[PDB]
């Protein structure tokens, strides 16, 4: 009858300054406020981050990125709040043309903006994946989420370093603009003889498909079963509860197979991860290797 | 035949239709009036496509296709080989969608739980039968929902997409895309959190929830907690189909020119329509 | 071919992940077993995976698992038929027996304990700092069932404290002692809270706590069990 979507009644307690272990507490901010909104849904406490130098480092070089592209789209709109509010979408950092090859030798009006930029976007991401790594060990736990996060990395690294170095020139990369990397996107397609016939694509479809699938199915279910504690889904692993099997046996009896607290979430970490994975290769594959992927298919080779 | 726990859940009732006559199951599989109706429509659509394929002259699951009615039949009946099967095919379709929604609300009731699951598959359905049923109604015939065929199915879409141009400019797309990639990447770190808590580093003991909320605000400042994270996918994902079903509902009816000139709304607004420089001026 | 050495290779790994996540979702339920408790004859295609040991924290031992599934319980059920795939009729009272929807796992009788070693859920009382925050309290709302019968008082709200979330109402009936209602399971209104699961007179069978100040886990699973019950078994 009551649905757990939102909370009924919200409780606060005295901030959670969470668990130590080996964190080195002196870069630990102070606790942000509370948020009676988020708790309608989630927690209701922003509070600490974890700021090091390898944070720092990430944090100043995400805003330099993006800050390098604003500069950009505000001289496109010849400084101007009107037209910069107006054209927000059409403006674009667009890399440095083909002649320039994988050289730095391209003015920064042409190319040479749009590296300054990159640049300043791979140390962000690089520097917050070895973050996401770190933040782990001061905690003792296992190296997951750096490793999914790896698997995003593969598609963007394929996106804008690995595929342009590989095919000679930077000019293949994508560009900084809302509407201006969509067009990118469908070019990209168009030119490689329609991506509808990359098998690697059609498999990231199902993985992206798949993912909303079984996010559905698993936050439904948790959900379904939440009468019973299944949330705790940590607790359930180490002591199996009737709320873990209920939910074994919707989906036994439902589709005639399924799986544990644990193995539930192995799952969910690849269905996800299999996205990008095999996403960042049918890029990589496209224009290196296959030309046209009509084509390739008709021979598959 | 069961689970080593499953027997004290295999009680009578919850059925909603034909009391205990269908109350049972067959292998790991409950089957109910569902089980039987869902059985029943699958098998009807199976042997209709196995037939459709005959007459289209083909055995190969890359090349079966099972083709709507041209546009000239309207919203009216075809021949079976130039559109009756498909459009009955549709109806077990739907018929069976709809049968395992409902089959689902009884393993629910038998097993005490909520209905969040039916419920959350209802998008789904109501996603396929916008394409198939909803938006070929508005527009008056059959022939512009998709047809039943591995590849011809990807044909429409990239035909039905380039009507409109680039279709990445149609906005409620855009909102859609945007759900389908974050619940990708809300699934990825979810898996990854519980998994880095149930297997921590070699040697050491299973970590706590605690540990899972400190994680992530060391990292971005912020964590959901285990019941958001929960609601949160739920809500990510039925988002992203919600707004599939919406940005394809309008395609066709309200808005049928090219997607890309929706866009001129926002820069032709008076106080800046003219002002010099910039993309658009 | 390049790309068609790329997608062979995938294919023969994405089968072996199938296989390797298919068997570690292997390590609780199995091995399979008839409805007489023997093992069945047929286990699947797939074979049991190798052990894992999950080290347990504050001193509770470990868990190894795909090991001796056992339920450690009496379930009051009898065949209803002379075949394979049939229910299974409750030989007594199913909420008192803990059968079906009513249904309770003998887990382990010790509170979960939170990162610190201390009792996740306490009740508000115990709970130093912790206060309602937002939405309607329902502290000292009349409980009523879903024979519109007012079944007892609400007198505390039991907190987890590591989430900062409600997780049980403790209502006390008309003998003075308590019980605790989850609170996914109770609709909190302006005057009142709702139980639609129980009827007002099923509330003094619901499950007791040994301690008035925690629960553990095993308690938690028959009173969780026998609220979710209600739905079929008060009807
Ligand atoms: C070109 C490709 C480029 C693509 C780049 C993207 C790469 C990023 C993808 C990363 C995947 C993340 C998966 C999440 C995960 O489980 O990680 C935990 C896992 C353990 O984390 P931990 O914190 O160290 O351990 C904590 C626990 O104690 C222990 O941890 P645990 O118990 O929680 O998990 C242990 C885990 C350990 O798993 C792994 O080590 C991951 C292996 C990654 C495989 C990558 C495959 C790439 C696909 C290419 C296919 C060819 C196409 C070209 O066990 C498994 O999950 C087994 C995986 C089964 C794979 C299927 C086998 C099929 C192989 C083919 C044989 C076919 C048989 C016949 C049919 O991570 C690792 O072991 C290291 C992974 C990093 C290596 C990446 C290489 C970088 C270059
Ligand atoms: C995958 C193949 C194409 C591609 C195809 C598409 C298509 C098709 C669409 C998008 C859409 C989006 N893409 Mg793109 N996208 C690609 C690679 C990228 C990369 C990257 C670093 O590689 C980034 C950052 C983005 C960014 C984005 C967002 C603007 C938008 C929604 C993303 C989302 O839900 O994120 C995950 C969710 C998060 C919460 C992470 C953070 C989200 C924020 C909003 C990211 C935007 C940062 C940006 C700099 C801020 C905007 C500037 C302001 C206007 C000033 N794309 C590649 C090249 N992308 C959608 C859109 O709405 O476009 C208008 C859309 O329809
Ligand atoms: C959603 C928007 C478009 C569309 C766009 C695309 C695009 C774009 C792609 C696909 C792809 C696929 N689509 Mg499609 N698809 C649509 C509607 C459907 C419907 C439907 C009943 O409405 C179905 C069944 C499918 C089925 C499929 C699969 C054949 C393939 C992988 C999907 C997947 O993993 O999903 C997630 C689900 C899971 C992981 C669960 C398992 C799903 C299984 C595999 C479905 C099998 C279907 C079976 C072959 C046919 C029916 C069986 C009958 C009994 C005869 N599509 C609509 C019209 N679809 C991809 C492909 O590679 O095609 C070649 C691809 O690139
Ligand atoms: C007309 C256009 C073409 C087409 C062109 C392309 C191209 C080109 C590409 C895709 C790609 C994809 N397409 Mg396609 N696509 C088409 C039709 C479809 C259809 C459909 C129903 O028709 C679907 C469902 C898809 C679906 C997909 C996805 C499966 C895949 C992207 C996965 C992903 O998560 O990327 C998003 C994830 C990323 C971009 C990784 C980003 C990670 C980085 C590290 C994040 C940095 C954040 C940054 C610092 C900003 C932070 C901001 C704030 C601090 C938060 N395509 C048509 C046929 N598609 C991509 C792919 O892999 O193809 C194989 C790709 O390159
Ligand atoms: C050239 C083509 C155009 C384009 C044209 C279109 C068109 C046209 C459509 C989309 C649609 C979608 N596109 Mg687009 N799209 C393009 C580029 C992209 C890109 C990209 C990265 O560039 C992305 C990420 C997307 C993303 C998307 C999704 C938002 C949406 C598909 C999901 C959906 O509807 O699920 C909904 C899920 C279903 C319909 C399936 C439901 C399953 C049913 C209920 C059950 C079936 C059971 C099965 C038969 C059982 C068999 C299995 C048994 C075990 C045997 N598009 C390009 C530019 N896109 C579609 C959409 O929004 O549809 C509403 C759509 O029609
Ligand atoms: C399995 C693949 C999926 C995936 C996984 C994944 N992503 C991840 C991870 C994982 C496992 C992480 O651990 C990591 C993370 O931290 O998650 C919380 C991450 C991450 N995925 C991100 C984004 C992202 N992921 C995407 C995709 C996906 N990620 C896939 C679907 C996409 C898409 C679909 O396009 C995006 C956009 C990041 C949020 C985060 C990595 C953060 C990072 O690298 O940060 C560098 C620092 C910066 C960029 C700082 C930039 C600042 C902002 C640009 C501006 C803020 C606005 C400001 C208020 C304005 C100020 C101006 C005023 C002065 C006017
Ligand atoms: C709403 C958000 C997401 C979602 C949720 C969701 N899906 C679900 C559920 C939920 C909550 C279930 O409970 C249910 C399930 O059991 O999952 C394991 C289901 C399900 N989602 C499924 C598939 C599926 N979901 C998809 C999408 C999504 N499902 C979203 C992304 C897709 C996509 C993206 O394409 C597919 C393919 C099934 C695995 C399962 C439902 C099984 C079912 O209905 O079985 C009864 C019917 C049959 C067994 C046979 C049908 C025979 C037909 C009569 C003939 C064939 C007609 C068909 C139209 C032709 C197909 C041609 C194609 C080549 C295009
Ligand atoms: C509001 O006004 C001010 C001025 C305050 C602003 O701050 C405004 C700022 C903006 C309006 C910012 C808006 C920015 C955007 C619209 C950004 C959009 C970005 C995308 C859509 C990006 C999509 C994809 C990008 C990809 C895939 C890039 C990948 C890059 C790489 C993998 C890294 C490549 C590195 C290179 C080429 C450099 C290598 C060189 C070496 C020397 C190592
Ligand atoms: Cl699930
Ligand atoms: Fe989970």
């Amino acid at each position: 009858e009551y649905q757990n979507i939102f909370s009924q009644v919200q409780v606060r307690g005295p901030a959670d300054l969470g668990m130590t272990e080996d964190v080195n507490l002196a870069n630990r901010s102070g606790v942000g406020p509370f948020s009676t909104l988020l708790g309608w849904f989630g927690n209701a406490q922003l509070g600490p981050i974890y700021l090091g130098s390898l944070g720092v480092l990430s944090l100043f070089s995400g805003l330099m990125w993006f800050f390098t592209i604003g500069i950009w789209f505000w001289y496109q709109a010849g400084w101007n709040p009107a037209v910069f509010l107006r054209d927000l979408f059409f403006f674009s950092l667009e890399p440095p043309a083909p002649e320039y090859g994988l050289s730095f030798a391209a003015p920064l009006k042409e190319g040479g903006l749009w590296l300054i930029a990159s640049f300043f976007m791979f140390v962000a991401v690089w520097s917050w994946w070895g973050r996401t790594y770190l933040r782990a060990q001061a905690l003792g736990m296992g190296k997951h989420t750096a490793w999914a996060f790896l698997s995003a990395i593969w598609l963007w690294m394929v996106l804008g370093f690995i595929r342009p170095i590989l095919m000679g020139s930077w000019s293949e990369a994508v560009p900084y603009g809302i509407f201006s990397h969509l067009d990118w996107t469908n070019n990209f397609s168009l030119v490689h003889g329609n991506l509808f016939y990359n098998p690697f694509h059609g498999l990231s479809i199902a993985f992206l498909y798949g993912s909303a699938l079984l996010f559905a199915m698993h936050g439904a279910t948790i959900l379904a079963v939440s009468r019973f504690g299944g949330e705790r889904e940590l607790e359930q692993i180490a002591d199996r509860g009737t709320a873990a099997e209920r939910w074994a046996l919707f989906w036994r009896w439902t589709m005639g197979f399924n799986a544990t607290m644990e193995g539930i979430h192995r799952w969910a970490i690849w269905m996800a991860v299999l996205v990008t994975l095999t996403g960042g290769i049918g890029i990589l594959l496209s224009g290196t290797v296959v030309d046209n992927w009509y084509v390739w298919g008709q021979n598959h080779g | 035949a069961l689970l080593s726990f499953e027997r004290k859940y295999r009680v009578p009732g919850g059925t909603l239709v034909g009391g205990n006559l269908f109350d049972f199951w067959v292998g790991p599989f409950y089957v109910g009036f569902f089980g039987v109706a869902t059985f029943f429509f699958a098998a009807l659509g199976i042997i209709l496509i196995a037939w459709s394929a005959v007459l289209q002259g083909t055995w190969n699951p890359q090349l079966i296709s099972v083709y709507p009615p041209a546009l000239e039949y309207g919203l009216g009946g075809a021949p079976l080989a130039k559109g009756g099967l498909w459009q009955i095919i549709t109806i077990c379709a739907t018929g069976a969608f709809v049968s395992w929604a409902l089959r689902e609300v009884e393993i629910c009731r038998k097993l005490g739980i909520g209905y969040h699951i039916p419920f959350a598959f209802a998008f789904a359905i109501l996603a396929y039968l916008t394409l198939v049923l909803f938006r070929p109604v508005m527009m008056g015939a059959w022939g512009y929902a998709f047809p039943y065929g591995i590849w011809t199915h990807l044909d429409w879409v990239s035909n039905t997409g380039y009507t409109y141009g680039n279709f990445h400019y149609n906005p409620a797309h855009m909102i859609a895309i945007s759900f389908f990639f974050t619940n990708a990447l809300a699934l990825a770190l979810h898996g990854a959190l519980v998994l880095s808590a149930a297997n921590p580093e070699k040697g050491k003991e299973m970590r706590t929830p605690d540990h899972e909320d400190t994680f992530f605000r060391d990292l971005v400042g912020y964590s959901i907690g285990t019941l958001g994270i929960h609601r949160l996918g739920l809500l990510l994902s039925l988002s992203a189909v919600f707004f599939s079903a919406l940005c394809m509902i309008i395609t066709g009816t309200i808005w049928f020119d090219q997607w890309v000139d929706w866009w001129q709304w926002w820069v032709k607004l008076p106080w800046w329509a003219n002002i010099p420089g910039g993309i658009n001026g | 071919d390049l790309a068609s050495l790329a997608i062979y290779s995938f294919w023969i790994f994405l089968a072996g992940l199938i296989y390797y996540l298919q068997t570690e979702n292997m390590r609780e339920g199995y091995p399979l077993e008839n409805e007489d408790g023997t093992p069945a004859a047929n286990q699947g295609p797939f074979p049991l995976p190798k052990p894992k040991t999950f080290i347990l924290p504050h001193g509770r031992g470990t868990l190894t698992v795909p090991g001796p599934e056992s339920e450690d319980r009496p379930i009051a059920l009898a065949r209803t038929a002379v075949s394979e795939g049939f229910p299974h009729a409750p030989t007594g009272d199913p909420m008192k027996d803990g059968v079906g929807p009513a249904s309770w796992v003998a887990r382990r009788d010790l509170p979960e304990l939170d990162g610190h070693g201390h009792n996740k859920i306490k009740p508000m009382k115990a709970a130093a700092g912790f206060h309602v925050s937002a939405g309607k309290n329902p502290i000292g709302l009349p409980v009523r069932g879903c024979d519109l019968e007012i079944a007892g008082k609400v007198v505390d709200i039991w907190v987890d404290i590591p989430e900062q979330m409600a997780r049980f109402l403790e209502v006390e009936l008309k003998d003075g002692s308590t019980r605790l209602l989850p609170m996914q399971m109770v609709k909190v209104q302006s005057n009142r809270v709702h139980v639609n699961a129980l009827s007002s007179d099923l509330f003094a069978g619901i499950p007791t706590i040994k301690s008035p100040t925690e629960v553990t886990l095993l308690e938690e699973d028959k009173i969780c069990g026998y609220v979710a019950g209600g739905l079929m078994y008060a009807a």
